[PDB]
């Protein structure tokens, strides 16, 4: 019965039952390494940990970097010990995170921010190896101290960023959480409404639209529905680029340039 | 390649390829 969590220098209230070994789970407090996650019982075991560890980022390579904000590509077979690490502490946050131990058939996309110290845990998604479904991420998560402040919407461009260059459509893992759903929303409603902004022909596919933001068509008709911007008039249906939702967005995306809190293609090194 | 959606009462079938005309609010 985990309540709290010693986190670097935050100390964070807990959401959910994670399974970790009971004489951890019975103290209802864990102490954590920022950098390799390993969990351990008391501040002074910790201060031990910390003068040995060597580890001042993520394990896997370094696939993307803007200044200070780093994305690390690890590998759930390479890196087991981390995987399962991290994937015990997302399950602190997640109600719907299946499993943490079997984490060989996964990618780990771990987002960081670099201080004089090292580059600190912002948030990660898990992607399937080889996804039956072309799910582009598994679980999705903002450490709470990070949480609304733009890093999650990031981590999710991110995410579709990987699907355009692997030259496939993705979508989110089902079944998504409250708060997966909302953020997802927002997202999909930016990139739609960025779509229409800059298309300047008299008709689109769904399909179309899908292609440039390797967004899944369901998700895309869904936004559409959800922005009141799907119509039937004379047996056809329409478009219709509300004026409102056309002023809003600009208003939205004037704020977006002085934000930092976006990712930018020409900063990704990768191939799959 | 369709979806199912309800708009103001009524229930339509939307596809996936056909390209759907962009409005700009009108009657
Ligand atoms: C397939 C899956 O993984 S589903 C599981 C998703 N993960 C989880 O639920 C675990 C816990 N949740 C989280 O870690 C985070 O909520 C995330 C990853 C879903 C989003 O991370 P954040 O860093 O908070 O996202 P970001 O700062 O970019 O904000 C995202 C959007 O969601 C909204 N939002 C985020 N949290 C909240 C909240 N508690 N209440 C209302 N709105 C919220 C933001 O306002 C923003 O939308 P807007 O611009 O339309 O207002
Ligand atoms: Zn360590």
């Amino acid at each position: 019965m985990i309540k709290t969590i010693a986190f670097g220098r935050y100390e964070l209230d807990t959401w959910y039952h994670s399974p970790y070994p009971e004489e951890y789970a019975r103290l209802g407090r864990l102490y954590m390494c920022e950098f390799c996650l390993k969990y351990m019982k008391s501040q002074t075991i910790l201060r031990r940990h910390m003068a040995k560890c060597v580890w001042k980022h993520p394990p896997g390579d370094e696939i993307y970097r803007k200044g200070s904000i780093s994305v690390f590509e690890v590998d759930g077979k390479k890196n087991k010990i981390y995987c399962q690490n991290l994937c015990l502490l997302a399950k602190l946050f997640l109600d719907h995170k299946t499993l943490y131990y079997d984490v060989e058939p996964f990618l780990f996309y771990v987002m960081t921010e670099a201080d004089n110290t090292g580059c600190h845990l912002i948030g990660y998604f898990s992607k399937e190896k080889n996804s039956f479904l072309n799910y582009n991420v598994s679980c999705i998560l903002t450490m709470p101290q990070y949480m609304r402040q733009g890093y999650g919407k990031m981590l999710i461009d991110f995410s579709y960023l990987l699907s355009k260059v692997e030259e496939k459509v993705g979508s989110p893992e089902r079944p998504l959480s409250d708060l997966g759903l909302i953020s997802y929303r927002s997202y999909w409603k930016e990139v739609l409404l960025r779509y229409l902004h800059n298309f300047q022909g008299k008709e689109i596919s769904i399909k179309e639209i899908s292609q440039e933001t390797a967004v899944n068509p369901v998700d895309i008709v869904s936004t559409l529905q959800a922005l009141q911007m799907l119509k039937y008039w004379k047996g056809k249906h329409l478009v219709l680029k509300r004026q409102d939702l056309i002023d809003e967005w600009i208003a939205k995306e004037a704020k977006r340039s002085n934000s930092n809190k976006t990712m930018d293609p020409s900063c990704l090194k990768w191939t799959p | 390649g369709m979806v199912e959606i309800e708009i103001e009462g009524r229930l339509h079938r939307i596809s996936i390829f056909d390209p759907l005309e962009i409005i700009l609010e009108d009657d």
